């Protein structure tokens, strides 16, 4: 139904070394398809989306091009920042980009964004009406007024309720097969005796996409949120994703828990039982 | 790529004039005109974020993205103007500026009292080319080269003198030649009937 | 501003030529452009902080460009062809001003690359005073120079007036005409007119001398030629004022 | 596609 | 300055089989600063052909890599994942559990 595009780059010093370390990634809703790593012999921008090596040398020249130049601001970010914050130049540290465009159902704009982050920090953001932005602190001040007086908000304005989106809508119609498709949660449930009187339940859920899910634990149809775990969506290292969700009930009880599975690529909230 | 009318063109002071591009290559976001004189570096006229009109002065930028045909209307053509224009335009990937080739562009100055006249200058007796000038004569004129090599004649020139607000179009002709003569110097250059003659 | 060197270059082809440009002070974008006569600007190659960000548009080979440091550029040609005669613009930057497509440009560097210097000849300039019908009927008057024989076409012509260079009255031509025109080896002759008063041409006290900037050879280029090695040099004419 | 041609130095 | 320490989880990509081919992966996540050590062991000694994903990272700023090298699982053999990062005060070991 929804989609995104999201460009995150990670910048980092290094004292003693020649340049920084700098890596860029591109994103469409969950999958990869462009990095850049200034530790690579290759100093391009790289595909790592069968779909996006659709694009031509024009593209990827302007890709290398622009996220070289993101990777000079940076490297003058991080010059600049660790002035800003008077930073030894002995330390290594981190700045992070992240921008990119929603599109709601029918792909018309939804919201934009332009998120930066010093060290793992918000840093400065371009706020919900992309006409004004965010004065983490002083640091950020400088920056907005050095941005907004240089019209940025504006350029990325445009970008995002336009030239973003537009590109979005390009990797949608080029990326159907792995963008749009719906790999449905291959669920099932494991039985382990923690103890005498207790046996976990772990709710499976794997090789699915997007990483959107929602696992639920429910106790005679009650939803359930005690005694229930839940890890972080993983990457299988394919595209598609894993999930478990654990819960702790007393033995015998178990038919008593089910596990409600809810996915986009599953039309009906699955059920689970047993064990 | 960008194509402009590199035509010289001249019109008369206080004319409306059109320049205009047209360009081969979407993503071109950016519309600007630029404005150079003989050699001098380019200064920038108008800028266009897009699509739309941008009225500035004399100046009108008009984009059509649609079209892709950008253009520059000066209304009541001012003495300077007089240059070449050149329309550049980029966007997202590069700052890689497009330049269109130019568009030479001529005003010629009103003659508040336009006295044709034709004077040889006395040559030097270093030199050995018999000078003769055409001035005073009215923006309405073209002068014309000439078909034999020995014959050298200098395009239209216009001379202001500002403080006393007087203005006269200047045209230089020489050569060694016996047979060069201040009658028939300006023979392919369709002066004014009504011009003056020494005798 | 932006500060180019040379700001003229006359030199015989197969010779390294190095044009070097001094970008505006902060400017962290530094542009090369190439303009040859009667075109537009082509970018050559833009740099931001010394690194050549789009170079697409170097014509590979003999073409090196470099930004040793930030404020200074090197645009060298080895075995310099006389195709790469042009007006080399180094332009300078901001990207706040990049939004809005402000770039700053230098004076440029006309270079002149020729196939042999045997070619170079200075300017032969001559003054001429005013036809005195002209002081009469429009009771002012007009003197006019006349620079010959020269190539290639790097000159600069200016009317000094006792002493102090004038601009007023004055119109010199935009481009030179050649000699021998359907020779492309063929040599140039430029014009210009300084108008003046009546009363101000026939004072004597008045001087009028014509100064035509040459730019040809120099100590390097080794002559062998009979005539005077066609350095680099200056040739004036010049008049009084008569009330004759 | 990237932001272009560049930041926007912070 | 802020110090995330890596959330790992060793797992892999597809449910474990002795005897058969697969990819131990290990999902180092939320952690920052981007520099970390990742090893795969297999009964103590390092797997030296293991690779990993381009740096990235989510809504809270955290980096996370997915460390993977391609073993086949078996009774006897242990595998492992020794992560060590700036947050860590020394190697964190974490055992694969095929049945998690």
């Amino acid at each position: 139904g929804s989609h995104s595009m999201r460009y995150f780059f990670t910048s980092v010093s290094r004292p003693g070394r020649g340049e920084p370390r700098f890596i860029a990634v591109g994103y469409v809703d969950d999958t990869q398809f462009v990095r850049f790593d200034s530790d690579a012999a290759s100093q391009r921008m790289e595909p790592r989306a069968p779909w996006i090596e659709q694009e031509g040398p024009e593209y990827w020249d302007g890709e290398t091009r622009k996220v070289k130049a993101h990777s000079q601001t940076h490297r003058v970010d991080l010059g600049t920042l660790r002035g800003y914050y008077n930073q030894s130049e002995a330390g290594s540290h981190t700045v992070q980009r992240m921008y990119g465009c929603d599109v709601g159902s029918d792909w018309r704009f939804l919201r934009g964004y332009h998120q930066y982050a010093y060290d793992g920090k918000d840093y400065i953001a371009l706020k919900e009406d992309l006409r004004s932005w965010t004065a983490a602190d002083m640091a950020a001040q400088t920056t907005k007024h050095k941005w907004e007086a240089a019209h940025v908000a504006e350029q990325l304005r445009a970008y995002l309720e336009g030239t973003c989106v537009e590109w979005l809508r390009r990797y949608l119609e080029n990326g159907k097969e792995t963008l749009q498709r719906t790999d449905a949660p291959k669920t099932h449930m494991t039985h382990h005796a923690v103890s005498d009187h207790e046996a976990t339940l772990r709710c499976w859920a794997l090789s699915f996409y997007p990483a959107e899910i929602t696992l639920t634990w429910q106790r005679d149809g009650e939803d359930q949120t005690q005694d229930t775990e839940l890890v972080e969506t993983r990457p299988a290292g394919d595209g598609t994703f894993q999930k478990w969700a654990a819960v702790v009930v007393p033995s015998g009880q178990e038919q008593r828990y089910t596990c409600h599975v809810q996915h986009e690529g599953l039309p009906k909230p699955l059920t689970l039982r047993w064990e | 790529e960008v194509e402009q009318d590199p035509g010289p063109l001249s019109v008369p002071e206080g004319a409306i004039v059109s320049l205009n591009c047209t360009y081969s290559n979407s993503a071109f976001q950016y519309f600007m005109w630029y404005r150079q004189y003989s050699r001098k570096g380019p200064e920038l006229l108008m800028y266009t974020y897009s699509s739309g009109n941008k009225e500035d002065g004399r100046f009108t930028a008009q984009v059509d993205k649609s079209s892709k045909y950008i253009s520059l209307f000066i209304r009541d053509s001012q003495p300077s103007d007089s240059a070449t224009y050149l329309c550049a335009m980029r966007g997202d990937s590069s700052y890689k500026l497009i330049f269109g080739s130019g568009t030479r562009l001529l005003v010629r100055p009103d003659i508040q009292n336009p006295d044709p006249a034709v004077y040889q200058l006395r040559d030097s007796k270093s030199s050995d080319k018999s000078v003769c000038l055409f001035t005073d004569f009215d923006s309405q004129t073209n002068v014309s080269q000439s078909k034999d090599s020995d014959v050298y004649i200098t395009d239209k020139c216009v001379l202001d003198m500002r403080s006393m607000d007087f203005k006269s179009n200047s045209a230089v002709a020489w050569s060694n030649k016996s047979d060069f003569a201040c009658a028939n110097a300006f023979n392919n250059s369709i002066i004014p009937e009504d011009t003056f003659f020494p005798s | 501003g932006v500060i180019q060197s040379p700001r003229h270059e006359v030199t015989e082809m197969g010779q390294q030529v190095t044009l070097r440009c001094k970008p505006i002070s902060g400017h962290d974008y530094l542009f090369w452009y190439r303009q040859t006569m009667m075109r537009g600007l082509e970018l050559l190659i833009y740099f931001n902080n010394n690194v050549p960000i789009d170079d697409s548009g170097m014509p590979e080979d003999r073409f090196s460009a470099k930004m040793p440091n930030a404020s200074f550029s090197t645009l060298k040609i080895q075995p310099s062809e006389p195709r790469d005669s042009a007006v080399y613009f180094c332009a300078s930057s901001l990207w706040e001003k990049l939004a809005k497509n402000i770039q700053y440009f230098g004076a440029g560097t006309r270079l002149s690359v020729l196939e042999d210097l045997k070619n170079v000849f200075p300017p032969e300039v001559a003054v001429f005073e005013p036809s005195e019908a002209e002081i009469s009927h429009t009771q002012k008057a007009t003197l006019v120079c006349l620079a010959t024989g020269f190539y290639p076409d790097h000159v600069e012509l200016s009317w000094w007036v006792n002493g102090k260079e004038v601009h007023s009255g004055v119109c010199t031509d935009p481009q030179p005409l050649k000699e021998q025109p359907a020779l492309n080896d063929s040599r140039y002759a430029l014009s210009s007119r300084l108008r003046v008063s009546a009363t101000f041409w026939q004072d004597p006290r008045n001087h009028f001398r014509c100064q035509v900037q040459f730019y040809g050879l120099s100590e390097n280029d080794e002559w062998t030629q009979d005539r005077a090695k066609p350095v680099t040099q200056i040739v004036s004419a010049e008049a009084w004022g008569r009330a004759d | 596609a990237l932001w272009g041609p560049d930041p926007a130095a912070a | 300055m802020i110090q995330r320490t890596p959330k790992i989880q060793v797992y892999s990509r597809h449910p474990a089989e002795n005897g058969k081919s697969n990819f131990l992966n290990c999902y180092v996540s939320g952690f920052h600063p981007s520099d970390i050590e990742v090893d795969l062991l297999k009964n103590g000694e390092r797997i030296e052909k293991v690779e990993h994903s381009d740096l990235s990272f989510s809504k809270d700023w955290s980096f996370y890599l997915l460390y993977y090298t391609e073993f086949t699982p078996t009774e006897k053999d242990e595998y492992a994942c020794r992560v060590n990062h700036v947050t860590l005060s020394q190697p964190k070991i974490v055992k694969w559990d095929r049945d998690m």
